[PDB]
């Protein structure tokens, strides 16, 4: 029985692990995501700046 | 009557039938041979792996690649190759299948000669037929305009396609691919004292590459960011343990596409030939041109890719033109799809090669308007 | 026809007929000769006895051993020794029956060339083959991988094989066994006053060993318990009468294979040794190997060896992966079942050499591809 | 103020003063510690004797190497290896000499990061730099131009340069070396009848090496010649008498150099690896490397090593080519000659890393332009 749950946890362990670390990868990809989001905007601002006083 | 469609490329063949939305025998084009001794008599083993099988038996095998760049440099493998794909994974006759193949442009002749030449007298098709992997990319995209970005594992290439009709001057091949990446990969990894130097060592490190690696959108922010904190590190599990622990090289090997004097090429990054190709074209079609870059290939599938060749074409072409990168998930097999939709159309059953054309002109005929 | 199959070893000797489940003929690889002038006329005694008779007359004989390590070094000695197996133990006519031998890696040519010399020209066999013991250790496992300890009384050795093919870079060989772990014990017995100086008292030692050594899960543990308690002291009872009583020698003699400083050799233990042989192998073997590791050999039938190189290995290797020790009841013998079914295989009736090829070609040809 | 070039190499430091023709200390990388208890009390023994010291005790002692394959992986020991050779060896105070120390290419970051850590902060030496094998011995063989091939004792490696441009994705490392070689030679002496298995006689294993082994420059008919004739053999006399013979050992250790498969390492041989350096290095330049070979270090000093590679490298490349090897007799010196030239440059001293620098930006100072 010792070694049957032992095992068992282990298991769990790396199921846990792999959801965590494909979460943490999520997180990254997102917050590169928003960081080149807000370049993005920065230069639209900018042009949407430019566009105005232009007009 | 049904087609079969192989695409080949260059480490990865994937088959499979005409008419279908994915192929059905997707294994490594890897031909291994034992390398040890061998001890046990009565174990009746074999002299040769081909395939997904040798892949089970790395660490004892030596493992070959049949194409090098887009070309086929041992033509016994490859035969061993196709013949594995016909009856093994497929299990089809392949004298009673018309068979369309694919390529990369600007190869040599004798690459297509001679496997035209294999396929009618060895495997003894009755029909076959070889296409361009870009324009089966872009069948497979739903449009009939753009510039196709090919990135397979051996050679990447643009090709422009305008109203269907392909401008042949304006064609940019480039040898630096997945294989490369590969290599520099492990070249990097020295610097962390990880040294893989075999054969199929260098099937855990092209994993390692897959699994890890991606663009970065300002490679000089990216390595500030690594040189500063420690939140890019991540872990990689050998096929025993002392996981490996790998900083700001998840993102310096994929750059080597954006800056190949990385591996100490000549040559200007792919955003940059995409450009050099599209300001080759003529001027009346670039806008559009602008409008359909079409990635393909297994080599365009880093996270990131596709927003960093944005930026780049953009910073690069005129601030008023709409830069738009196609880039869709199921890209790896997207030459495969094109091939399985162009086979299909029932137009195409008068452009096959047929044996009795080939019987009567040599293999000769494939070049010729019998494309 | 039948073929013989005869593990000389290094101190026990073990031959029958290959097609059986166990060897019918097992006696000490012992000659002895008398050592004192013999009085009574007409006794009409021999002058060298072989085998298990020896052991009857030790007290009269001097016993020597023709097998060093692996070694044989007196070849009127091992040449009587075979002449008692064939004759006297199995009552059969050698110029009948194939003969397979076995022996250790990484011993000198000439031993294996004229062993085959002798059972070509003086007991006249018809064919003859010479096995690596580790090899068929493992066809008696059942295994086609694994790293096999074949600890036996002259030398011990790990052999890597992998899916039947072996990695001969990886094949390592010490020279500690049973026969050191008796000089070890006659030593350190010597701290109770109990002293065992005769050729014929290393018997009565080796015996002692056998029936009460174990070895300990926890070598200062053991110490420890034994110098509190009095709980691990057992008893024994010479040929003589007068028992003696063994401590925590009992423990200490074994554990020579963990320390082999213990004896003032260099080396390092059989845990690490098998390690070691491990690291030196591919990087994805490693897991099967990790899995499958076969202990064979008499010096192997301790009680806890196991579990001891299990908790050693499991140590040294990283943390995810599972170590297994395969350890039969039948351990001692798995050298001479392998080879009896080694030999009763139909694809093996090829492997022979038959006694013309080494007519033609002198004792060079066991060398060959037959190795 | 004068520099010091410390070649610390992999099996033999080498030391002296900047502007000499020589090194002034020559002595092994080990460090030896006794393994037995010693009785005679009051005689002092010390606990661990560093270099040529440890090889008149070496009969008592364990010999550590403290670097493995250009790697060091005992810090402790690495201490202890500098510490005699700038006290004992050359008796002067590393608190007033630079000093210029070398290693391999594609070795990990942190020898370097902790190799200037030490340097200044357990020696405090006013400045220091680390210099590549290669191109010393380019520089001690009065080219500008050339495939350098430095074949020490732990690892080998190509570097082509050509005008003083180093063409880094061009460089290759090998882990085979003298240790191997050694090791081969142990295990290849086993099938004779000699054993040597302690660290001490892995030394007299090494001197048979230097002393009696060559190159073949045809293998298959060496190996024909020794199996028929009997003129190869050479004796040897060991440290006890006991004279031992070697036939066929002589040139089959050293072949493994070109043929790695012999120790179960799957690279090729050093003419191929040189060979494959020169076609990764640009079209223009593979002549002037072709005619401008160069050899250098400790296992490229065997007899017929230059003829041999001169025939392979022949084979090798189009028949219309000047191939041609540089072999010195004082190959064996070549780095440290390189860095003592280097290091007495005048243009050099302002590419010194000096002890403010070092406060300024941490160790990381080492990959910089100061590289
Ligand atoms: N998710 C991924 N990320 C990065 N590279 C990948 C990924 N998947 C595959 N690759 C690379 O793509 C290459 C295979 O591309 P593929 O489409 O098979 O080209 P080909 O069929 O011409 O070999 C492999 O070398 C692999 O390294
Ligand atoms: N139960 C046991 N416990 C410990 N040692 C044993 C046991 N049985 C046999 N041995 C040792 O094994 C040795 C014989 O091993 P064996 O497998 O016969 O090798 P070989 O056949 O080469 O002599 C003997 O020296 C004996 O001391
Ligand atoms: N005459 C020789 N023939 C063959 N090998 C030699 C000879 N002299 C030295 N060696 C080998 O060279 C190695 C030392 O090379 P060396 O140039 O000292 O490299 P490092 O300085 O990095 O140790 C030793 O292992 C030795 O075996």
């Amino acid at each position: 029985r010792a070694q049957e749950r032992l095992a068992t946890a282990l298991q769990k362990l790396e199921e846990a692990e792999k959801a965590a670390d494909e979460s943490e990868r999520g997180m990254k990809v997102i917050e590169s995501r928003a960081q080149k989001d807000e370049e993005k905007m920065e230069i639209q601002e900018i042009q949407l700046k430019e566009a105005k006083h232009i007009a | 009557t049904t087609a079969l469609v192989c695409d080949n490329g260059s480490g990865l063949v994937k088959a499979g039938f005409a008419g279908d939305d994915a192929p059905r025998a997707v294994f490594p084009s890897i031909v291994g041979r034992p390398r040890h001794q061998g001890v046990m008599v009565g174990m009746g083993q074999k002299d040769s792996y081909v395939g997904d099988e040798a892949q089970s038996k790395r660490g004892i095998l030596t493992l070959k690649y049949p194409i090098e760049h887009g070309i086929i440099t041992n033509w016994d493998d490859m035969e061993k190759i196709w013949h594995h794909t016909f009856y093994n994974e497929l299990r089809v006759a392949p004298e009673e299948h018309p068979t369309l193949l694919t390529e990369a442009p600007l190869n040599p002749k004798a690459n297509r000669e001679k496997m035209t030449q294999i396929m009618f007298e060895t495997f003894n098709v009755p029909a076959m037929y070889v296409a361009i992997q870009a324009v089966l990319s872009l069948y497979a995209s739903g449009r009939t305009t753009g510039i196709v970005l090919d990135s397979g594992d051996g050679v990447t290439h643009n090709v422009p396609i305008y109203e269907g009709y392909a401008l042949p001057h304006a064609i940019m091949r480039l040898d630096l691919a997945g294989r490369d990446l590969t290599d520099y990969l492990m070249k990097i990894l020295t610097e962390r004292g990880y040294s893989f130097v075999t054969t199929a060592e260098r099937e855990i490190v092209r994993d390692i590459k897959e699994k890890l690696c991606y663009v970065a959108l300002d490679f000089e922010n990216e390595m500030a960011t690594a040189a500063s904190s420690s939140s890019l590190e991540k872990s990689y599990e050998l096929p025993d343990g002392q996981v490996i622990t790998i900083g700001n090289e998840r993102f310096r090997c994929p750059e080597t596409l954006f800056q190949p004097s990385f591996i100490g090429m000549e040559s200007a990054g792919i955003h940059e030939t995409t450009y050099n190709s599209i300001m080759k074209c003529d001027i009346d079609i670039r806008k559009d041109l602008y409008a359909n870059n079409v990635l393909s290939g297994g080599t365009t599938m880093y996270p990131g890719i596709a927003d960093r060749m944005q930026k780049e074409i953009t910073a690069l072409a005129p601030s008023t033109m709409k830069i738009k990168i196609i880039a869709p998930p199921e890209r790896k097999y997207s030459v495969w799809i094109g091939g399985s939709i162009l086979a299909s159309l029932s137009t195409f059953q008068q452009m096959w090669i047929s044996k009795q054309e080939y019987d009567e002109a040599g293999p000769s005929i494939v070049h010729r308007k019998c494309f």
